[PDB]
DNA sequence: CAAAAAGAGTATTGACTTAAAGTCTAACCTATAGGATACTTACAGCCATCGAGAGGGACACG
DNA sequence: CGTGTCCCTCTCGGTAAGTATCCTATAGGTTAGACTTTAAGTCAATACTCTTTTTG
């Protein structure tokens, strides 16, 4: 659960940023398209996407880096 | 009182008064300052079209709601086009362009 | 989708292109048969269909249809939501003028053709002729006739000359006009004359003939002919049960439209006599001008009702109309009110939420939740369980409501604290109950308030709400960087009463072994909460590189203040909880936790206060009783002291000793020092009343009394407060704003009795009925603060410039009312402040002056800090990020895209319901001197021959302490560079003299002085000594009028005495009512005098200093510096001539005669300095002085007010409305640029022009800074959607279609009426990402 | 009301529109004959397509569709009893007797 | 494995009743015209009492 | 030919309940109701073919 959000913060600055990058996972996460990268406790999706921010296996460039690769999969793919 | 969905007005499609007729609570201007004064871009956005008057959308998040899926897809308020056939209905030609 | 919205005047054509079919009767459904009757103002073949994909007849009813329009009744079979979007037209038999554009102010008509509102009235009225065109025979084009007039013409001219009459005539007159010709005629007109009125009224018409061309519009599209009409269920004729209908007044007025046009046909086809056509288009004339806008021109046209029908312009503006009330805000789904209550076991993140209510706003939540489950089938199977709540629904809704936060909002949303999200707990019962400590922030005490929950939706704002308004996170104030979130009252008096000392309680002295020990004492009983011990104590501090080290010592302490330890967290200090703790206390004790640990601390810190506060006020088991209003023994004699002091006074003043006005203040004197005696009685009684044993021996000790600790912890009391339970109430005023002579020498302890008790409700009315409408000029202030400055977005994040604001302590003239760290704490330096050592500086010239280097600013002391201001940002639209400086309430910097112009104006407009000789030293330190002119006077000391002489007083670290104002002619105690001690008068002078003190000594002559005109026999009869007086303008001889009386210093040996420095004559050029007091030819020294010239609101200065008013008596400033000079006399104004040295010399100004001047026309005037006296606007600091000059005047003179009324506000937060007041500019050499010459152009668009031209080869045009009030700043803005759903939409839409502006949608009002994301916070990243693609 | 607030035309509200509760029912009665009409032969599927308008335009009668698959009229009628009688039979109807 | 017999699917013809139009008649609304002693200027809602500030237009004077 | 002053104007901060009005005669449009027609849904019997069963 969640009671502060300063981890994912100083992780993911500029406190606006963070609630972007969040979301989109969370949306991943949500039409389950994805399975989380952590150890889900119970928690919704939102509070699974921040747990993710704070531990940084996911950030910006990390969600554009495994996009580029689904697409570059699906491209490979198509046959 | 407590609200979801219920009936709305007549020329703007917005719900109506409190506790009488089923009504939604005003997010007045004053409420828009102050979510304004955070960054809450997107709350504010679904305050004054999805959950008030964008006539489309509001059924489109009902489904989506009871289909698991949390998202919008905002449209234009139905306030507005009033806004512009009545000031239209005057003499005065404004318009949305792009 | 849209990028931009266009208005502008429609064409005839324009209006049938929108149109679906012409309305031609005025009926609107059948009487027996409900349906829309063809073809009036419900018509279904121009409408549409009345129900969906159906036929008006029948025959076409099926979706297989879709498109179809039937052959019998020419419905079109389609969707019947058409019938809010599909418009009709009226053809009008003669035109019609459109009542915006010619009953406005302006008279856009009227102006265009150059011709008075008043002269085409009557044309329109039918009463008058006007030529049009009729040749350059006789008449004039535009020359108005009469029917006498009209009729010699039309006899003596039979063609070659046409004159109409009525909207034909203007319309012929419009559409006769050459732009371009008009246009150039006037340009060449304006050259010629030098007349400032004619220039103003020629530049007006020609930016409306410029706005014309530039634009697609035409002149005679100002006159209707084509009139449309609203779709229909717009206007609605919907029936209610029981038969009756209700009705739209458009409907009335369409349907007055309708009757009048038809019969104005039947009439012109029934070849009517003139007088009743005319008749009949004056009528029709009225209609459509009641129906465009109703009572603007004559009467209001009234109903059944007999109220004033409303018409199209009416719905737009006000209150409520659609910007303000559908707009701006609007009803909105999922939300619900209830009644709020404590709740006291919650978290600050957590609130408590009925189980009846969560059910309803959540309810979709719950029918997606069943059917993935299995639990339902179908959506109706899910309607059902939870319509019979069966006991499963409960489990789903405990699952629904985890993780999803909800948004509490009280009514009066003052400021962004007014809404904060929490995590729902589900409760049994109506009431919410919300966290004790998040009330100061909503304002909300619990006595039948009520509060609104809204449910965030989708995925984005359930990670608004819990990442940027969640209660944990809103812990300090943005206003000033201060907790919001401090215990209140019984918390307060828990932590009061458990951390204090008893002289001799149970276990004093023992020594305890820690903390837990002291808590199993307590709790054991065999020790008090109050017993001075010896506890070991083991604190941590960081001042490593963060790491705690840890050091043990045995404290002299409490058993209360070693069990309050367990609580503090590790890295602070101990002497954190050993004093008394009261409210003060506990406040920056939270504070001290901020900025050491961080936030996660600070908030399991600020629960365990409050969980531990609770407690230990309900074991105290304090109460209140009649016996804790401990009234003074001595109050029976101190009143009946001065009861018998008003009786030796009555008896003098019918002895006549006194006077009425001085019995009056010597009875309020009396009773106003006789109520300092009793409230000194009683509290120095309750303050100490408990007097204790230690070692046998008596000792006194801090009272344990009920309502003293109450009082002395901040927990919800006062000083004021009492002294009207056990002293007395005293001086009551009457309405009239007097005070009552005899005071209420009762108190609510003894009783007031009837006399005494109507007095004491004089002041009680009054007090609620301001209350009761200071929140409504407080409600408008903020919101005028709003939409000037709503717009203004951090956009940047270093704009790189070297300008600011020097920021040094406020001292009034006694103590430092704002030391330096409080003005400086958070903002970024513009220069390296180098420490007193000045070989090295001491902070880098881009440092985020913190809580740490705060600190060495303090020990190095140093004076004045410059630091990077809003006001001076080089950023165009938008502010940088460095140029604002800390978030204020988030410890770090400012987030780039922070709407700081929203949070800037909350800040300001929140605490508006609060709002309503010589010279003595105080220290010691060293008198300073700072523009002055020294001279020696008569007995070797220092006189002044300065006006603007400042007084300081530096101590032994080198900081101002005082600072005081000499006036010209003081003479120096003192000398400067020299130490005085306290006490000490340094400066003394005459108040009422106005001296003329000579610089050199010699002799006086009497040069220029006539007996009978000028000088008049003035004998002293007391000393004998002879007073020669210079007489005024009004009573001078015309003769003698041309004659300056002047005193030029010469010697005995017929030689000339002249001041050094310069070859001038000595000359002192003597004004009227001049007291010539030496005789001539004695010798007189150095600095002599010569003659003794004889001489706001609250909330109101608030809104007054942001709308700039220019105050009554304005004080006369110098426009240029050099020497001042006179000149010609006249009737009302006199002369004054200011001479530059090298400038030009012959600017002059009309002073008023009857205003004392200040300059004795020889001094050095500066520019922008003082030339008479009084209140100063703020619009000649601007001009004279500058920018950074009228910014440090409002925040100086708007800090006054809010510090009065202990209201903390940071100094950003003005500065930010400010620059949003001096936002245009006016052109002064146009250069090689495109701004006309008198036009009032942006300052960041004449910023940004002159800047590509300075880039290039090229020269760039100068401006001069403009200065504008709130609600004018406010109102002429790039933006008409802004500014039309501000104020004046009828003047704001006139003007914006007339000259075909266009709305960008770039601020953040414009994005919430379209209803798209706003440029400010998570939306500031769409924003930019669309200004990419746009204009790739 | 006592006040010059509340007008009579803040208390009308709208009756043609349908409620989002009647609006979700009908996408989900247009997914639960979807995959009923999948466990039929392609023969009863198309004809009680055309029968019923389904996911298209007008519908058609006994004889309108007699010549789409040029079958007699009475065999068709027939062809779309069976299909009625299939879809009457348990294991095929249980979520659709929960829209009634 | 292979042949005879019964049950069921698929496509027909001949009545046999049924809802949806198509049409004729009447009876009942609905629009229009006409009325000849002589008659000739309505009013009333600025029947109202707020203040406070800004802007423009007309008068008078230097 | 140009400032200062005063006056006018503009903008800002369940309801509702009455006033008399007449009257007569023609001709045409509208609807509504019942009779009749027609495309449409229905049932009863049936022949053929395929499948399925039963039997030695
Ligand atoms: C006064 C009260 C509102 C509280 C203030 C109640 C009492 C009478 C109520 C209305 C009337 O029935 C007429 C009307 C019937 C139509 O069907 C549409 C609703 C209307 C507007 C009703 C809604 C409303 O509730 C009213 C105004
Ligand atoms: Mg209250
Ligand atoms: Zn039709
Ligand atoms: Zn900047």
């Amino acid at each position: 659960a969640r009671v502060t959000v300063q981890d994912a913060v100083e992780k993911i600055g500029n406190r606006f940023d963070l609630v972007l990058v969040a979301a989109r996972r969370a949306r991943q996460m949500q039409v389950g398209g994805k399975d989380p990268l952590v150890p889900e406790e119970n928690d919704k999706t939102t509070v699974i996407a921040l747990r993710e921010i704070e531990e940084g296996l996911i950030n910006n460039q990390i969600l554009d880096v495994r996009e580029r690769q689904e697409q570059q999969e699906q491209e490979a793919a198509e046959l | 009182h407590a609200r979801s969905t219920g009936s709305y007005s007549l020329v703007t499609q917005q719900p109506l008064g409190g506790k009488a007729q089923f009504g939604g609570q005003r997010f007045g201007e004053m409420e828009v300052w102050a979510l304004e004064a955070y960054g809450a871009a997107y709350t504010l956005q679904e305050m004054l079209t999805v959950k008030s008057d964008d006539v489309n959308g509001r059924t489109k998040m009902y489904k989506n709601i009871v289909d698991g899926n949390h998202q919008m897809e905002p449209g234009m308020p139905e306030s507005f086009n009033v806004l512009l056939k009545e000031i239209r209905s005057l003499g005065i030609n404004i318009e949305l362009e792009d | 989708e849209f990028d931009a919205i266009k208005i502008a005047l429609a064409s005839p054509d324009m209006i049938r292109s929108w149109s679906f079919g012409e309305v031609k009767k005025p009926e609107t459904i059948n009487y027996r048969t409900f349906k829309p009757e063809r073809d009036g103002l419900f018509c279904a073949r121009i409408f549409g269909p009345v129900k969906d994909y159906e036929c008006l007849c029948g025959k076409y009813k099926r979706l297989k249809h879709r498109g179809v329009i039937c052959e019998k009744c020419g419905v079109e079979v389609t969707q019947t939501k058409v019938r809010r979007e599909r418009m009709g037209h009226i053809e009008l038999a003669s035109p019609t003028a459109h009542i915006w554009f010619l009953k406005s102010l302006p008279s856009r008509i009227g102006l265009l053709l150059d011709m008075p509102l008043r002269d085409i009235e009557r044309v329109l009225y039918f009463e008058s002729y006007v030529v049009i065109e009729g040749g350059m025979t006789n008449l004039e084009r535009q020359q108005i006739l009469t029917e006498e007039q009209y009729l010699d013409a039309l006899e003596e001219f039979g063609d070659e000359f046409d004159a109409k009459m009525g909207a034909e005539a203007i319309q012929a007159l419009l559409k006769s006009m050459d732009l371009e010709q008009e246009c150039e005629q006037l340009r060449e007109e304006l050259n010629e004359t030098n007349s400032e009125t004619k220039r103003k009224k020629l530049t007006k018409r020609i930016k409306l003939l410029e706005a014309f061309v530039q634009s697609g519009n035409k002149p005679e599209w100002m006159i209707l002919t084509v009139l449309p009409v609203l779709p229909p269920d717009l206007r609605p004729l919907v029936p209610l049960d029981g038969g009756r209908f209700a009705t739209s007044d458009l409907n009335d007025l369409y349907r007055r439209v309708i009757n009048r046009n038809n019969r104005l046909k039947r009439l012109l086809d029934l070849a009517a006599p003139d007088i009743i056509v005319r008749n009949e288009k004056r009528m029709l004339q009225e209609a459509v001008d009641a129906l465009l806008d109703n009572g603007r021109r004559g009467r209001a046209i009234t109903g059944s009702n007999k109220r004033p029908l409303k018409s199209l312009a009416d719905m737009i503006k006000g209150k409520q109309g659609r910007f303000r009330q559908n707009l701006l805000g609007k009803r909105v789904d999922y939300s619900g009110r209830s009644v709020i209550t404590v709740g006291p076991y919650l978290r600050l993140h957590q609130c408590g939420l009925p189980k009846k209510m969560a059910l309803e706003l959540f309810k979709p939540f719950i029918y997606g939740k069943l059917e993935l489950r299995g639990l339902a089938t179908t959506i109706k199977a899910a309607k059902k369980m939870v319509e019979r709540e069966e006991a499963v629904v409960w489990d789903i809704l405990d699952e629904v409501i985890r993780e999803h936060p909800v948004l509490l909002n009280r009514a009066p949303t003052l400021h962004r604290l007014g809404i904060q999200a929490f995590e729902p707990v589900l409760i049994e019962g109506k009431a919410i109950q919300l966290h004790p400590l998040v009330c100061a922030a909503y304002n909300a005490d619990f006595d039948g308030d009520q509060m609104a929950v809204h449910v965030p939706l989708t995925l984005e704002a359930q990670l608004e709400a819990r990442a940027l308004m969640m209660s944990t996170n809103n812990i300090l104030s943005p206003a000033n960087g201060e907790p919001i979130i401090v215990p209140s009252q019984d918390v307060v008096l828990g932590l009061y009463y458990m951390t204090r000392d008893c002289v001799n309680a149970k276990g004093e002295g023992m020594v305890l072994t820690g903390p837990k020990e002291a808590e199993r004492l307590y709790r054991s009983g065999l020790a008090s909460l109050h017993a001075r011990v010896k506890v070991r104590i083991t604190e941590y501090e960081k001042d490593a590189n963060g790491e705690l080290v840890a050091k043990t010592s045995l404290k002299d302490t409490t058993v209360g203040r070693a069990i309050l330890w367990m609580i503090v967290p590790k890295g602070l200090p101990y002497s954190i909880v050993n004093q008394a703790l009261g409210k003060k206390a506990i406040s920056k004790m939270l504070n001290t936790c901020y900025r050491i640990l961080g936030l996660k601390p600070t908030v399991i810190f600020a629960d365990q206060i409050m969980y531990t506060g609770f407690a230990y006020a309900a074991r105290s088991g304090a109460s209140v009783g009649i016996d804790d209003m401990v009234i003074p023994e001595k109050k029976h004699e101190i009143i009946s002291e001065a009861e018998a002091e008003v009786a030796e006074i009555q008896e003098q003043f019918q002895s006549g000793l006194v006077t009425a006005g001085e019995r009056y203040n010597k009875v309020i004197d009396i009773w106003a020092a006789a109520n300092d005696r009793v409230s000194k009685a009683m509290m120095d009684n309750l303050q100490t009343e408990t007097v204790i044993n230690r070692d046998g021996q008596e000792e006194k000790q801090v009272s344990f009394n009920s309502i003293y600790m109450m009082a002395d912890s901040g927990a919800r009391g006062s000083a004021a407060q009492i002294r009207q339970l056990a002293g007395m109430r005293g001086l009551m005023a009457k309405p009239d704003g007097s005070i009552i002579e005899t005071p209420i020498t009762a108190n609510f302890r003894e009783g007031l009795n009837v006399l005494q008790y109507f007095i004491s409700t004089h002041g009680a009315r009054k007090g609620l009925a301001d209350t009761a409408l200071k929140t409504a000029n407080s409600g408008y202030l903020t919101r005028r603060l709003v939409d000037v400055a709503q717009d203004l977005v951090v956009t940047e994040d270093d704009c790189g410039t070297h300008e600011g604001i020097m920021m040094t302590p406020v001292i009034e003239g006694g103590d430092v009312k704002e030391p330096l760290r409080d003005r400086v704490l958070g903002r970024v330096t513009a220069e390296d402040v180098l420490k007193p050592g000045t070989a090295d500086i001491l902070v880098p010239r881009n440092t985020l002056l913190h809580e740490q280097w705060c600190d060495l600013l303090e020990e190095n002391s140093v004076d004045a800090v410059k630091v990077r201001s809003v006001v001076s940002c080089d950023t165009d639209f938008g502010v940088c990020a460095h140029c604002y400086g800390r978030d204020l309430a988030r410890g770090h910097i400012i987030n780039k895209g922070e709407a700081i112009g929203v949070i800037a104006a909350q800040s300001i407009g929140e605490p508006g319901t609060q709002l309503t000789s010589s010279i003595q030293v105080k220290n010691k330190g060293s008198i300073k001197l700072s523009n002055v002119k020294s001279v020696v006077n008569s007995s070797g000391k220092l006189v002044i021959t300065s006006r603007n002489t400042e007084l300081k007083l530096i101590d032994e670290f080198g900081r101002t302490k005082e600072s005081y104002k000499v006036p010209y002619g003081a003479v120096l105690a003192k000398g400067d560079g020299e130490q005085v001690a306290g006490g000490e008068t340094v400066a003394n002078w005459d108040p009422h003299t106005m001296p003329v003190i000579t610089e050199v000594s010699g002799f006086v002559r009497f040069t220029d002085m006539i007996d009978g005109q000028t000088i008049t026999r003035q004998t002293d009869e007391l000393t004998g000594l002879s007073s020669l007086v210079v007489l005024d303008s009004a009573e001078r001889t015309a003769g003698g009028k041309d004659l300056r009386p002047a005193l030029k210093i010469v010697d005995a040996q017929g030689n000339d005495v002249l001041i050094p420095g310069t070859d001038m004559p000595a000359q002192y050029f003597l004004p009227g009512k001049a007291i010539v007091q030496l005789e001539d030819g004695v010798q007189i020294s150095s600095g002599d005098t010569l003659a003794r010239i004889p001489q706001t609101g609250g909330l109101p200065r608030v809104a007054d200093l942001f709308e700039a008013r220019r105050p009554k008596e304005p004080a006369i400033l110098a426009e240029i510096s050099g020497i001042v000079s006179f000149g010609k006399e006249t009737k009302g104004k006199r002369r004054l001539v200011i001479t530059p040295v090298d400038g030009s010399d012959p600017y002059e100004e009309m002073i008023p005669k009857w205003r004392q001047l200040n300059v004795f026309e020889g001094e050095r005037v500066e520019r922008g300095d003082v030339i008479s006296d009084g209140p100063e606007a703020p619009h000649d600091i601007l001009r004279l002085r500058g920018v950074h000059a009228v910014t440090r005047y409002i925040v100086n003179e708007v800090q006054d007010v809010y510090r009065l009324q202990g209201v903390k506000i940071n100094d950003k937060h003005i500065e930010v409305i400010v620059r949003q007041m001096l936002r245009k500019a006016t052109i002064v050499n146009a250069g090689s640029s495109d701004f006309l010459e008198g036009e009032q152009v942006e300052y960041s668009r004449v910023k940004i022009a002159n800047r590509e031209l300075e880039a290039n080869g090229k020269v760039g045009a100068t401006y001069s800074r403009d200065l504008l009030g709130i609600t004018k700043a406010s109102l002429a803005t790039e933006s008409f959607i802004s500014a039309a759903s501000f104020q004046e939409t009828t003047r704001v839409l006139t003007e914006a279609a007339v000259a075909g502006k266009r709305d960008e949608l770039r601020g953040l009002k414009e994005n919430v009426i379209v209803g798209r994301l706003i440029p400010a916070g998570t939306g500031y990243a769409y924003h930019q990402d669309r200004m990419r693609r746009r204009a790739a | 009301g006592d006040d010059e607030d509340s007008h009579l035309g803040d208390f009308i509200e709208d009756t043609t529109l349908e409620l989002p509760l009647d609006s979700a029912t009908t996408e989900s009665l247009r997914a639960a004959t979807h995959d009923v009409l999948a466990g039929l032969t392609a023969r009863e599927a198309k004809v009680l397509r055309m029968r019923f308008g389904i996911d298209m335009n007008t519908d058609y009668t006994l004889e309108e569709v007699g010549k789409q698959f040029d079958v007699t009229r009475e065999r068709i009628r027939q062809i779309e009893a069976k299909a009625l009688r299939k879809l009457r039979h348990p294991s095929r109807s249980e979520v659709l007797r929960s829209f009634l």
